[PDB]
């Protein structure tokens, strides 16, 4: 059948603290492995 | 031949153990253990900032329960005693014999805000204010079951020169309505393996449990183990029951299929979309007194052909097709349930606008999927019929997409002149 | 495999004496006797003072009749012949013979001043002008008991298929209208699984003594359980109800003084207002013999009472907050019904007005009497919903008194809130 | 209870290769055993409108609705539907519709908007008609289906509901259920030809169709045709029994009881039922299918022993007022009823009607001449203010000039005046 997941999507597109603690997360991660 | 026995929702037999259910339901449950020649009574709660648990030794062996969030009813359904409990305790319990008849059991209780109601095998039903005052005595047929939420009551009864039917009231502090009296239950009741025989010697209508939706609407479940729920009930001419829910079909393919028994589910409440329930292993199909956490079962309108899952699958998966028509079916009958309420009871949590809007976009989704593969099929009669079913305008310009890539100008002609028609 | 019956209503078996009743009435009685296999038929009356007895053979074998102000209408149920004969002779008597198909019966009929109506064992349903004119023909369930004042008529329906129920309907000027409509009927039917009672039930399978109107309008109906039951609230359909505002056991149980008799048995006539008009039947047979008892009477009594309670505080007495448990239900009901046929029907004996202000008495009375039971165990909640239930301005005072020699101060301020949102309207 | 499928007028197999799924207005279907294989024709009566065609089905169909636009067929053990439009442009269209264990489809039905399908367990279905699934609801069990435009009727039945049935039509803003599950006061069944029958329709329900009108008609094991009146008000509505086909077949037979001669019912237009007259053991037509015929419809209140002492039979002419007047009291007020509601379907009903309270003061003036004949005041008083037209009244006037009655000629003036006066 015709696919139309493109369509539904333009259909449905109609800084956070968050993602600043993920970004902590990281940096933390990455930090305390590398040399 | 029949015998009436007492009801409490989604209460358990003893089987063979030593302690069972009263009932449970959105609010809590209540459980009874035979402690020798007396009873061990526990009464739990789910929202424990708002409740506290406890527990009493009962001489009289009550073996009917109802429990709303204002207090706790209790019955014994041989003697005719019963006993309310309000749960601040600010309020006093009273306890009060009724009258029997030689052979009348009590077979139902319920309680709401200002009143107390009981139900006996030779259909009396008897009320009595929220502080035990007798207020009125009616005769029906037989209530086997009965429940409420609010100042809403819903009842069902039956006898063998009856049938099963059922009434819905609203009896409130003023203006004491009913909606629907001793009309005709469409459900299902069973057929004449023991633990089977064993639940139904305990429950002979084998309604596992009856409620309210959160929203305020009469609930179900029955023998064949399908969610019924009334819509429109707030207007009796419209009013009609929608399996919202088999529950056989939807353990079935969310286990892979395989035939899979010895699991069951044993319901508590419907909240807006998704059953509360325990799913119980085992011979037995009733819970045991550790009660499970209450796992969660989305609503499925029974639309699964399970000889075509059977070809595809072969864990299940579904077929686009198949999909779509649930998701639309479900998603209409919700959103018409969800604007009933809003016009008559109104919002309660303050976002239900919100929740209705986000559903008719995926009534909207769902009727442009089914519209792409009546495209595809290039019958323009099918894909402009569900043209039709959208409702929003912007939403309605997709299938002018669709129609555009499936190459049938005739479907975009006619979409426009919805299009033009949509515009008033 | 059921059998159908014909029935009228307080009518009785032979068993076997020859002599029997075809209906009982507020009216009168009728009975036959089938002398040399006819039946010498004789209508009685309870108020002689305007009405003769009389008497004629019956050669057709008429085992149905429905005796009432104006006429007697009586049927055979097997050959569909059915006979009017009104009480004076300026009106004439007359006779039709009504179809049958094969294996039918007719079951039951009914008269009014306007109206003449029969039933079947296949749900035909006949009915006529007084004149025997066929004004209407209709098909319901099958009909097994039948009865009818002025332009109303009640109805009960039973098959196999159907169920136990009723129809209630009204011959408006323009159209007849139903009330409830096949509704499924609250009432029991007999234990079919001693032999007195197996022959009465062969007699009569659907176990209904009676059936009848009440002096107000309200459709009762008296069965195997022995209780009368009143359709409350018939003139609004979604909120009608049946009330078993009697049970005669109960009462027979305590006027012989808790003894467990089997040798009294209450016959219903017909309800007027407080009091059920009945006939007390005595010994073996369940049903009256052939020199009838007076008209006696019952007052009405809702089933509050157990009989555990009664046996150990108690020709029985009765302890007084509960036995103000029932003159309150009762003054309840009996004034909604008085209040519903005021405000519809209007008076139809010229005095329900004094008659509703004796019930308000009673009503607040038996509330206050509650309410000292209340203050008596410092119930304040109980005492104050029972202070918004009474209605009487002299009633809430005397619950104020009543809170203040029971030393409640806030039941004195809330009873008066009570008042003070009252009074001010 | 057994649940076999139910499709109107259609017959058994009864140990032959052919039988009949449907018959209506517009046609019948029938199928015959092709080895494993079914061969299935379309047949119509108006074969100028429409074209017979055939097909051969694997499925084994035995459920079908045979509406004017299309038929609709059905398996009742696998669950599977297919639809056929009669103007072939549109095209066919399948759905297999899912049959939990131990369930069949039980009825179907269609509509130029609108497919119906109902099951053994109480699912009820519905779809547009191009087969996009619309709606699911539970009843009690559907035993039967039929509909017309956008009003569906349907009859259920089980151990623990009773007989009953539900009038409903979509709107189209919503769905109303005129009557929803009421008890219906048709008889079931109570030999073996009999017995053959009610194998395969344990219901005794023959047929089930709207009137030309569009009021719901069934016709039962007793075989009379019941009509649901004044069914757009269900504070009022009645079931008449305005045929009994057994009563006319009686009076045709010249008073013999005949064993031989029984009526397999089609559809009901006004005054008359269309129907097929089957003759022989069998109460049901056979392959060489008859043609359709018209009873009128005669209300039941002739008198069996009362005719065969009078006596084709003739009827005395008081018993045949009686008849006509109920009658056409009963289609006079359905015409009324569909004319207000619905308004003129065949630009005829006014005139029609017209015509009828005609017939029905005319049947009563009989009436009142056989009671002024026998001089009884009381009687013909009341015939007398049953009468709806000025004529009547002045011919009843005359007419009890004439039986030297002046009472009811001073009484009927008077009640002369308080019509015209007003």
């Amino acid at each position: 059948d015709i696919n139309i997941d493109d369509i539904l999507a333009e259909l449905d597109k109609e800084v956070s603290p968050q993602q600043d603690f993920s970004d902590l997360m990281k940096s933390w991660k990455n930090e305390r492995c590398s040399p | 031949k029949f015998r009436y026995m007492p009801f409490s929702p989604a209460g358990t037999p003893f089987g063979f153990t030593d302690r069972r259910y009263l009932t449970m339901n959105e609010v809590g449950y209540v459980s009874t253990v035979k402690n020798s020649e007396q009873y061990s009574i526990t009464v739990s709660f789910f929202d424990v900032g708002r409740f506290r648990e406890y527990h009493f030794e009962d001489l009289f062996g009550y073996d009917l329960c109802f429990l709303n969030e204002k207090g706790t009813l209790f019955g014994q359904s041989k003697t005719g005693q019963i006993q309310y409990r309000p749960h601040d305790s600010i309020h006093s319990n009273w306890t009060k014999i009724i009258p029997l008849q030689a052979g009348e059991r009590i077979t139902s209780v319920a309680a709401t805000p200002v009143r107390v109601i009981v139900g006996t095998s030779l259909g009396y039903f008897r009320s009595f204010n929220q502080f035990g005052v007798p207020f009125a005595v009616e005769k029906t047929s037989p209530i086997v079951a009965l429940t409420a939420q609010n100042y809403r009551v819903f009842s069902v009864h039956y006898s063998q020169f009856h049938g099963l039917s059922y009434s819905l009231s609203e009896l409130g502090t003023s203006s004491k309505r009913y909606y629907k009296r001793e009309c005709p239950l469409p459900m299902s009741l069973p057929n004449i393996k023991d633990a089977n025989l064993d639940y139904y010697n305990f429950n002979p209508m084998g309604i596992k449990s009856l409620f309210f939706s959160s929203y305020g609407d009469p609930c179900i479940f029955g023998s064949d183990n399908t969610l019924l729920l009334l819509s429109k009930w707030r207007s009796p001419e419209e009013s009609k029951w929608l399996p919202i829910l088999d529950s056989n079909m939807e353990i079935w393919k969310m286990s892979g299929g395989k035939e899979t028994t010895d699991i069951h589910v044993w319901p508590l409440a419907l909240a807006y979309d998704t059953l509360n329930c325990i799913l119980v292993k085992g011979k037995h199909i009733w819970p045991e007194f550790p009660l499970p956490l209450p796992s969660e079962m989305e609503i499925r309108m029974p639309v699964f052909v399970k000889s075509k899952l059977l070809e595809e699958n072969k864990e299940i998966q579904i077929p686009v097709s198949m999909a779509a028509e649930e998701e639309y079916l479900r998603s209409k009958v919700l959103s018409e349930l969800l604007t009933d309420t809003l016009e008559n009871d109104g919002e309660m949590y303050g976002n239900e606008n919100e929740v209705l809007a986000a559903l008719n976009g995926a009534y909207d989704k769902a009727l442009l999927r089914l519209f792409a593969s009546a495209c595809s099929d290039q019958n323009v009669e099918k894909a402009l019929s569900l043209a039709h079913e959208l409702k929003q305008d912007r939403a309605l310009t997709a299938a002018v997409k669709i129609s555009e890539r499936a190459e049938l100008p005739s479907l975009v002609k006619k979409i426009n002149n919805i299009r033009e028609a949509r515009y008033e």
